[PDB]
Protein backbone atom coordinates (compact mmCIF):
# COMPACT_ATOMS: atom_id res chain seq x y z
CA UNK A 1 0.00 0.00 0.00
CA UNK A 2 2.99 2.35 0.62
CA UNK A 3 4.42 1.21 -2.76
CA UNK A 4 1.05 1.93 -4.49
CA UNK A 5 1.04 5.40 -2.77
CA UNK A 6 4.67 6.01 -3.86
CA UNK A 7 3.89 4.95 -7.49
CA UNK A 8 0.68 7.12 -7.46
CA UNK A 9 2.82 10.08 -6.25
CA UNK A 10 5.43 9.35 -8.96
CA UNK A 11 2.63 8.99 -11.62
CA UNK A 12 1.17 12.39 -10.55
CA UNK A 13 4.71 13.90 -10.66
CA UNK A 14 5.35 12.49 -14.20
CA UNK A 15 1.89 13.75 -15.37
CA UNK A 16 2.73 17.27 -14.02
CA UNK A 17 6.31 17.21 -15.45
CA UNK A 18 5.07 15.91 -18.86
CA UNK A 19 2.40 18.70 -18.96
CA UNK A 20 5.20 21.19 -18.18
CA UNK A 21 7.49 19.66 -20.82
CA UNK A 22 4.58 19.88 -23.34
CA UNK A 23 4.08 23.58 -22.38
CA UNK A 24 7.86 24.24 -22.72
CA UNK A 25 7.91 22.21 -26.00
CA UNK A 26 4.79 24.01 -27.38
CA UNK A 27 6.27 27.43 -26.47
CA UNK A 28 9.66 26.32 -27.86
CA UNK A 29 7.99 24.93 -31.08
CA UNK A 30 6.20 28.28 -31.56
CA UNK A 31 9.55 30.06 -30.90
CA UNK A 32 11.26 27.61 -33.34
CA UNK A 33 8.69 28.19 -36.13
CA UNK A 34 9.26 31.95 -35.64
CA UNK A 35 13.04 31.31 -35.39
CA UNK A 36 12.74 29.59 -38.82
CA UNK A 37 10.99 32.75 -40.10
CA UNK A 38 13.95 34.57 -38.42
CA UNK A 39 16.45 32.25 -40.21
CA UNK A 40 14.66 33.18 -43.49
CA UNK A 41 14.71 36.93 -42.52
CA UNK A 42 18.44 36.78 -41.56
CA UNK A 43 19.02 34.60 -44.67
CA UNK A 44 17.38 37.43 -46.73
CA UNK A 45 19.45 40.10 -44.91
CA UNK A 46 22.53 37.93 -45.65
CA UNK A 47 21.54 37.76 -49.37
CA UNK A 48 21.09 41.60 -49.30
CA UNK A 49 24.69 41.97 -47.98
CA UNK A 50 25.89 39.52 -50.70
CA UNK B 1 -3.33 -23.53 42.06
CA UNK B 2 -2.02 -26.52 39.98
CA UNK B 3 -5.53 -27.46 38.76
CA UNK B 4 -6.31 -23.76 37.97
CA UNK B 5 -3.16 -23.51 35.75
CA UNK B 6 -4.04 -26.76 33.89
CA UNK B 7 -7.60 -25.49 33.22
CA UNK B 8 -6.61 -21.94 32.16
CA UNK B 9 -3.57 -22.91 30.04
CA UNK B 10 -5.54 -25.58 28.07
CA UNK B 11 -8.34 -23.04 27.42
CA UNK B 12 -5.77 -20.40 26.36
CA UNK B 13 -4.05 -23.02 24.14
CA UNK B 14 -7.22 -24.05 22.25
CA UNK B 15 -8.33 -20.38 21.94
CA UNK B 16 -4.95 -19.62 20.27
CA UNK B 17 -5.39 -22.69 18.01
CA UNK B 18 -8.89 -21.52 16.91
CA UNK B 19 -7.49 -17.99 16.41
CA UNK B 20 -4.92 -19.56 14.00
CA UNK B 21 -7.74 -21.30 12.01
CA UNK B 22 -9.74 -18.02 11.83
CA UNK B 23 -6.44 -16.36 10.74
CA UNK B 24 -6.34 -18.70 7.65
CA UNK B 25 -9.64 -17.26 6.33
CA UNK B 26 -8.21 -13.76 6.96
CA UNK B 27 -4.97 -14.90 5.17
CA UNK B 28 -7.09 -15.83 2.06
CA UNK B 29 -8.68 -12.31 2.02
CA UNK B 30 -5.16 -10.84 2.61
CA UNK B 31 -3.80 -12.99 -0.30
CA UNK B 32 -6.64 -11.70 -2.54
CA UNK B 33 -5.84 -8.08 -1.46
CA UNK B 34 -2.09 -8.78 -2.04
CA UNK B 35 -2.90 -10.09 -5.58
CA UNK B 36 -5.05 -6.96 -6.17
CA UNK B 37 -2.22 -4.63 -4.96
CA UNK B 38 0.45 -6.52 -7.01
CA UNK B 39 -1.84 -6.20 -10.10
CA UNK B 40 -2.30 -2.44 -9.39
CA UNK B 41 1.53 -2.04 -8.94
CA UNK B 42 2.08 -3.79 -12.34
CA UNK B 43 -0.54 -1.53 -14.06
CA UNK B 44 1.03 1.60 -12.41
CA UNK B 45 4.61 0.51 -13.41
CA UNK B 46 3.39 -0.01 -17.03
CA UNK B 47 1.69 3.46 -17.08
CA UNK B 48 4.87 5.00 -15.55
CA UNK B 49 7.01 3.38 -18.29
CA UNK B 50 4.69 4.80 -21.01
CA UNK B 51 4.77 8.29 -19.36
Amino acid sequence: EEEVKALQKQKNLHIRRRNKLQMVESGNRQMCLKSKDKEEETGRAFQEVL
Amino acid sequence: HRTVRKIEGNLLWYQQLQHTEAQRTAEEEQQQRRKQLCKEILELRAELHHL
